[PDB]
Order: structure tokens, then C-alpha cells, then sequence
């Protein structure tokens, strides 16, 4: 049963969604790595306030 | 010439830090600071810091962290900017629309999920097969 | 929100914020000691 020129439409429609798929994958493992240089630099500020924060008596 | 070392950061990172003489800002009511000051800990003014080493940084909002051998000033905002204030403004100006014209973060997304669904719009299965 | 181990591991927390962890000037810490904490979430 079936089509076979429409088992090629499924295998490309998949393929290139695959592509896409990962396009963004790796895309997101590109800002996974840029959260850090954000999140250091939120790192001495966050240490200098709980410093401060000490709490009197 | 004793020096005390001086630490400006910001939840965006450090900005400026180095050993000087004195540092001066104007705590809300001057202050100098000098090498050997006791620890106290006051709030800032939206002012500006004179470090001075040679002799002669921009801040809104923060505290004031003085140690006897260290100065951290905490700010909301600091730019090393000039005398004028109403520039840490123009940088909070300049950087303020020049991140919502960040679109291409939505933009490239839209573009994406577009493909997304046009990949699966062949019904990227047909009754399965 | 959402917290963050090691790449992509993670779970959804309920940490709190607004009480129990010149001179008294509170007025200037309890603002920029909530600003602090939704930035680092």
C-alpha cells in the first residue's frame, strides 16, 4: 500500500525539518554558553551584597 | 603614598578597579576615603566617584563598601562618564532602544518556527506509510 | 522559575522574596536587594 513519490515528500519534509531541528539546537547551545559570561559578571555583584548585607546586631 | 584598592561592579560586571590614594563620593547629606578607613558600609547618591592617583566613574544608585585596605561601590548603573551626570543617562538612553531594536531575537525565532511548521506542513506523515 | 546543574539538567523552584534570610539606611538595601534577586533569577 501507498504512494512512492509520496515517500520522498515524507523523507525531504523530514529531513529538512531535522536540519531546522538542529539549526537550533546547537543555536541554543550557543546562548547556553553566553548565560554564564551574564552570569559571572552578575558574580562579584551578588558577593558584595550579601558583604554588606552582614546583618547588625 | 598608601593606597587602598578600589572595586566598582554592577549586575552587568566590574567596571572600574584599581589602586589609588583616595576615592571621594557624596554619600547622601562629601566622604573621603583614605587608606586605613574603618569598615562602614553607606548608601550612594546618583553622583560621581573621583578616584584620584594623578588627580582630576558615573553611578546610580548603591551602596558604599569600605574596608581599611579595599572601596567596592555597588551601582545599580556606573559609567566612567564626565563631571555630567546627565550622560550615565545618555548611555542608559543610547542602550536603553538600541536593546528593543533586539527584534532579531523574536525575529529569528519567528523565521524558525516558521520552517518548524512548514517541514510539518507536508504532514511530514501522510496517514503515517 | 526554573534552576540550572550542568547543562541541560534542571528543576523548577520556590525559593522566597520579600522577608526572612548614615547608619540603618534599610530604605536604600531592601531595593537593591530585590532587584538583585529577580536578575539572578
Amino acid at each position: 500500500m501507498a504512494s512512492l513519490r509520496d515517500i520522498k515528500t515524507r523523507i525531504n519534509a523530514t529531513k529538512k525539518t531535522s536540519q531546522i531541528t538542529k539549526a537550533m539546537e546547537m543555536v541554543s547551545t550557543s546562548k547556553l554558553n553566553r548565560a554564564e559570561q551574564n552570569a559571572k559578571s552578575f558574580v562579584p555583584y551578588m558577593e558584595k551584597i550579601q558583604e554588606v548585607v552582614a546583618n547588625v546586631a | 603614598m598608601k593606597t587602598i584598592h578600589v572595586s566598582v561592579v554592577t549586575p552587568d560586571g566590574p567596571v572600574y578597579e584599581d589602586d589609588v590614594e583616595m576615592v571621594s563620593v557624596k554619600a547622601k547629606s562629601e566622604l573621603g576615603i583614605l587608606p586605613g578607613h574603618i569598615p562602614l558600609v553607606a548608601p550612594l547618591e546618583i553622583s560621581a566617584a573621583r578616584l584620584k592617583k594623578g588627580g582630576k566613574i558615573a553611578v546610580s544608585g548603591g551602596f558604599l563598601e569600605v574596608r581599611p585596605d579595599k572601596v567596592t561601590i555597588l551601582a545599580q548603573a556606573a559609567e566612567r562618564a564626565e563631571d555630567i551626570d546627565v550622560l550615565r543617562a545618555k548611555a542608559a538612553k543610547e542602550r536603553a532602544e538600541r536593546r528593543l531594536q533586539s527584534q532579531q531575537d523574536d525575529i529569528d525565532f519567528k523565521r524558525a518556527e516558521l520552517a518548524l511548521k512548514r517541514a510539518m506542513n507536508r504532514l511530514s506523515v501522510a496517514e503515517m506509510k | 522559575y526554573n534552576h540550572y546543574v550542568s547543562a541541560i539538567q534542571q528543576e523548577v523552584t520556590e525559593r522566597k522574596l520579600l522577608p526572612l534570610t548614615q547608619e540603618e539606611i534599610l530604605d536604600v538595601l531592601l531595593p537593591q536587594y530585590a532587584e538583585s534577586l529577580i536578575y539572578g533569577a
